[PDB]
């Protein structure tokens, strides 16, 4: 018995994606698919250039040789700056695997992105993740009904979103309001602040989060360029 | 001598073009095709003698294109190339997509997923998982079910409904214009593994 592709991969894909090309662009550059658009290394070289504000070498070639030097070049960056890549070899990047790739993602995310948080009391044991939420808690602290127990089920209605925006510019946000609307009609609402007064690009469509069982990469993703949008 | 003209390629079976022209007036002792494939330099080309006006190019890459140009030779030495010609080559079954990888999604669902073959010799149409129960010897002990995947760009199988501490062999195999390449193998036993893929 097989049946379609969770829908959180979907919407995994689609985060990875808008965040790459958030990067990218700095550089002139945009990926489209991408189990596809990564495969030849140049684009992660670059994303990793505009990332780390360093100069990678690149062999620049045609066939396949070339492409699993160029993805090589990545990958050993990655190694060197002492990130774990486990399981993953060149030819899982240039050949596609499209799981692995969500990965080799995933890890430059949290690597530059989300292990960069810093949280008042808190621990060197703390994963990067424990202290993403804990800072999540700490500014809803204090709003009615409010409470961030996870990065998935937790966001769904959109008010955590609305609260994280609202305690670094009240003037943003009506709360009263917030506390009278869809899930849908928050999740926009916040997504779109966000986008137009902080900067934060719309990695999340409002109808891939208002669901039973969200997908947390995409979530601590998000939640984390919040976080980098604030001092 | 004048340049050959009326230049003719077209593909003639496996990894292999038929390339002739038209002999320049005169009585040329022979040409030289120089043919490379398309994108790289006329620095990276080839070169081959033929004593009439056309040419088999052989030892070729399946699904490549290709330019290629003639001259001809005589008493009084090389004479001009004629314009050039490109041509692609007929296609070949694809290798082996890539080692299989697994998400564990609990003891009776798994995410597949493989990567595109290394070589794909075409343009790949299709792919083709089969899955079925193994006993201890790792040999199939009945009927395997086979899926069909229409769309090339989808390298991922949500599988479920499995049996618990049941050892299952995968195979993913690809197909293009050519036909059916051969298959990726992997045995694999969920209960004996969280969101992180293993690869047998």
């Amino acid at each position: 018995v097989i049946r379609i592709a969770d829908e959180r991969d979907r919407v995994q894909k689609k985060t990875f994606t808008k965040w790459v090309n958030k990067h990218l662009i700095k550089a002139q550059r945009h990926i489209s698919d991408l189990y596809e658009d990564l495969r030849d290394g140049h684009n992660l070289i670059s994303l990793l250039e505009v990332l780390s504000g360093d100069s990678l070498p690149r062999e620049k070639g045609r066939m396949r040789f070339h492409k699993l030097q160029n993805v090589q070049i990545a990958l050993d960056y990655l190694r060197h700056r002492q990130v774990k890549l486990v399981n993953i070899r060149n030819d899982d990047i240039a050949d596609g695997n499209p799981k692995l790739t969500l990965g080799l993602i995933w890890t430059i995310i949290l690597h530059f992105q989300i292990s960069d948080i810093q949280v008042s009391g808190q621990s060197e044991d703390m994963t990067a993740k424990e202290k993403l939420l804990l800072w999540s808690q700490r500014m809803v602290e204090g709003y009615q009904g409010l409470r961030c127990d996870n990065f998935t089920s937790s966001w769904r209605d959109g008010r955590l979103f609305n609260a994280i925006i609202h305690r670094h510019k009240p003037l943003l946000i009506d709360m009263n309001k917030v506390y009278r609307q869809t899930n849908l009609e928050n999740l926009d609402q916040a997504f779109s602040v966000a986008e137009r007064d902080l900067g934060v690009t719309r990695l999340l469509d409002p109808e891939d989060v208002d669901v039973p069982q969200p997908d947390e990469k995409s979530i601590i993703t998000y939640v984390s360029s919040l976080y980098d949008a604030m001092p | 001598l004048g340049a050959p003209q009326n230049p003719n390629a077209k593909a003639a079976g496996s990894r292999k073009i038929h390339f002739n022209w038209l002999p320049p007036s005169g009585k040329p002792m022979g040409y030289r095709v120089k043919y490379w494939i398309q994108g790289d330099s006329e620095s990276e080309a080839h070169l081959l003698d033929s004593k009439v006006p056309s040419v088999e190019l052989t030892n070729l890459y399946p699904y490549c294109d290709y330019e290629m140009k003639v001259c001809a030779y005589g008493a009084q030495g090389e004479g001009p190339y004629s314009s050039l010609v490109s041509c692609r080559t007929h296609q070949e079954v694809p290798s082996e997509p890539g080692r299989l990888a697994f998400n564990v999604v609990s003891s009776t669902v798994t995410q597949l997923s493989w990567a595109e073959p290394a070589e794909t010799n075409g343009e790949i149409t299709a792919y083709e998982v089969c899955y079925g129960l193994v006993n201890d010897d790792n040999r199939p002990i009945g009927p395997m079910k086979k899926v069909l995947v229409d769309n090339p760009k989808n390298r991922m199988l949500l599988i479920e409904n499995l049996r618990e501490s049941q050892p299952y062999r995968y195979t993913v195999k690809a197909r293009n214009g050519a036909g059916w390449g051969p298959e990726r193998e992997a045995i694999i036993n969920l209960a004996t593994q969280m969101s992180i893929p293993i690869i047998p």
